[PDB]
């Protein structure tokens, strides 16, 4: 996607695998707020966007 | 593939009011419509929506 | 059909709306831009992707781009007056061609004869559909990230009535009873 | 002092909020004591080899 | 397209505040 027309997907009622997202990419940086990648990987949410 | 771009301006009306994106939002349809028909040299294109 | 000129209105959506039903369950068209049809200059056109909520009780909910038909008495024709419903989606298809659809779901809710509430709001996670105690509860979320600015009531023929109220960022005190329902509330800024 | 060779490009893996395989199976920095993680380029003129 | 008879006046008599 472009930045002016970026994509969004909202995930509900499903099980996620964050290792799968990260194992596919080379992380340059991450900027987290009130969460860490470690926690992002294991918590339960009402939704994930 | 294709062109990757961002909006540099999107003011409107007789008061030149910047159609600014709100947190969690996106460029409005008028801004996307405009920008996609704008030149890539950063030049202001005028149109009616 | 026997209708009023509801299709000519593009009512501000604002933050969201709630609807008191009382019973034809109301059909709505919602979108980011509203104006006239280019052939007949009648108000009622929506541009780009439009959200259509058409009860028939199950809700048919679609997010499609509308391309008005040009046949006689269609929105792209000079002799056009207004579109109306009399499945709801098939009646819409008589006036508009539905293209570029990104979303379509059918919600079986299971409503009763009694008075009913329905609501629509929008935030970063999409358009949230609420339904009814008379408390509104979330029943569906629609993945629309294009801000809705206007809504239109789609005229219908078969009397019945419903009321549409705007929502605002108000502060309320909510009193919950023993069954976990809100039985009364205070709109803090209403009176002393 | 703890030390090892590590690509500068991977400094985000070797980071406080991460839990990648870099941290889980190799180096997990302790934070109970005051500390500082220094990423630096060492020239061969200093005697460093790899 | 179906023909519609649009007569907005009829829908005023059913007005009832809620
Ligand atoms: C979460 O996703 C990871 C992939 O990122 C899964 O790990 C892989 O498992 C397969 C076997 O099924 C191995 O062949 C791969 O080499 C593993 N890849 C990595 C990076 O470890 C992991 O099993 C998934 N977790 C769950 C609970 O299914
Ligand atoms: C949003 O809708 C408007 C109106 O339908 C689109 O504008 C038209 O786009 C087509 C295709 O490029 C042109 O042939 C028409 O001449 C345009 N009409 C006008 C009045 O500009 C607009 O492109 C749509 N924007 C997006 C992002 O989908
Ligand atoms: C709809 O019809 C009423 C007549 O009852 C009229 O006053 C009103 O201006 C009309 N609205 C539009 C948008 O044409
Ligand atoms: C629709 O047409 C009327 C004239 O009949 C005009 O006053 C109005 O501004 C037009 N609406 C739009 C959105 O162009
Ligand atoms: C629908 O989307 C396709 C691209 O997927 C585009 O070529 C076409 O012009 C669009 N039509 C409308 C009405 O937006
Ligand atoms: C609605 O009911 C139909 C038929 O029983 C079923 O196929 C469909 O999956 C149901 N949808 C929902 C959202 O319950
Ligand atoms: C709620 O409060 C009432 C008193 O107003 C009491 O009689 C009732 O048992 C309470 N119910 C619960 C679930 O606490
Ligand atoms: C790096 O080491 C090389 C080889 O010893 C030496 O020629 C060079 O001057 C050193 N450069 C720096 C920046 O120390």
């Amino acid at each position: 996607p472009t930045i002016m027309q970026y994509k969004r997907q909202v995930f509900t009622r499903c099980n996620y695998n964050l290792t799968l997202l990260l194992s596919l990419v080379q992380v340059d940086e991450f900027v987290c707020d009130k969460i860490t990648p470690e926690a992002l990987a294991t918590g339960c949410y009402s939704s994930l966007t | 593939s294709g062109l990757y771009s961002y909006i540099t301006n999107c003011n409107y009306g007789g008061f030149n009011k910047d159609d600014v994106v709100k947190p969690g939002g996106r460029a409005s349809q008028p801004c996307v419509t405009g920008a996609l028909n704008s030149p890539t040299n950063g030049q202001v294109w005028s149109f009616n929506f | 059909a026997f209708i009023s000129n509801y299709s000519y209105y593009g009512n501000p959506f604002g933050d969201g709306i709630v609807i008191r039903i009382g019973k034809i369950y109301p059909a709505l068209m919602l979108g980011s831009s509203f104006g006239n049809f280019s052939v007949n200059n009648k108000s009622g056109a929506y541009f780009n992707h439009t959200l259509l909520i058409l009860p028939s009780t199950v809700f048919q909910v679609a997010y499609c781009l509308l391309q008005p038909r040009t046949d006689s008495y269609c929105p792209g024709n000079a002799n056009y007056v207004s579109y109306a419903l009399i499945n709801g989606l098939e009646d819409i298809k008589k006036y508009f061609n539905l293209v570029n659809c990104t979303y379509f779901e059918e919600f079986n809710v299971t409503a009763d004869e009694r008075a009913e509430w329905f609501g629509i709001t929008q935030d970063s996670q999409g358009v949230h559909l609420y339904t009814s105690s008379n408390n509104l509860f979330l029943f569906a979320s629609v993945p629309i990230y294009d801000k809705i600015n206007y809504y239109t009531v789609i005229p219908r023929s078969i009397w019945a009535a419903f009321y549409v109220y705007p929502l605002h960022q108000l502060s309320y005190l909510l009193n919950f009873d023993v069954n976990g329902y809100i039985t009364q509330a205070a709109d803090c800024g209403y009176n002393d | 002092v703890d030390w090892f060779a590590f690509p500068y490009a991977w400094k985000s893996y070797l980071a406080i909020g991460s839990a990648d395989r870099i941290v889980r199976f190799n180096y997990n920095q302790d934070y109970s004591n005051p500390s500082c993680r220094i990423h630096s380029k060492v020239n061969s003129s200093v005697g460093i080899s790899y | 397209c179906p023909q519609v008879d649009m007569q907005p006046s009829y829908f005023i008599k059913h007005n009832w505040p809620e």
